[PDB]
């Protein structure tokens, strides 16, 4: 009744977020409102989105739920690297571990800053969509 | 608008600081207090 779904999910992404379990990497944390994202607005969409994505949160049940968490794991990775959020790109399968790919600038700033590798969790509901991305060197 | 975005680095800042407190607690009972403590700023994102 009180530990909903959303809750485990968040309580996970900070408990192997904490030191412990990982440390030595750039980690970034970001939470976007849902209610902060109309996705009738074509112009942000397809200016800060990949078609794939768009493909992808339009299938969802919820659209503005899963558009602001791809959006949150986009706003995450970016401040992992801590250096236009299109380029980072989140390939997201249905009970499955989102995959980051960097792809223009990011790919290039992701090079210079030595960044291997960039993961991100991500929990959504009817709120808030948190993202909690670690970028091993 | 202006006031979501002020709401939204609300909960980031106690989402960070959740972390910091969590180091602490040993990691046995980390898992319990995680979970009552994201309840609760969910809750109190929701209401802000």
């Amino acid at each position: 009744s009180y530990i909903n779904a959303n809750t485990i999910e968040t309580a996970k992404m900070i408990e192997n977020m904490t030191k412990e379990k990982v440390s030595n990497g750039g980690v970034g944390v970001d939470v976007e409102l849902i209610t902060s994202i109309n996705v009738e607005n074509d112009t942000f969409i397809e200016r800060n989105f990949t078609p794939q994505e768009i493909e992808y949160c339009s299938a969802q049940p919820s659209v503005q739920s899963s558009f602001a968490g791809t959006w949150s794991a986009k706003e995450a990775v970016f401040k992992s690297l801590g250096v236009a959020l299109k380029d980072i790109e989140i390939v997201r399968v249905n009970k499955n571990a989102p995959a980051v790919e960097l792809h223009g600038n990011a790919k290039k700033a992701a090079e210079e800053a030595g960044v291997t590798d960039v993961k991100v969790s991500i929990s959504h509901d009817d709120l808030q969509a948190v993202a909690v991305a670690v970028s091993t060197k | 608008v202006t006031r979501e975005a002020q709401i939204k680095d609300w909960v980031e800042n106690e989402l960070e600081a959740l972390k910091l407190e969590a180091e602490e607690i040993p990691s046995e009972d980390q898992n319990e207090f995680l979970l009552e403590r994201t309840r609760e700023i969910h809750n109190e994102a929701e209401s802000q």
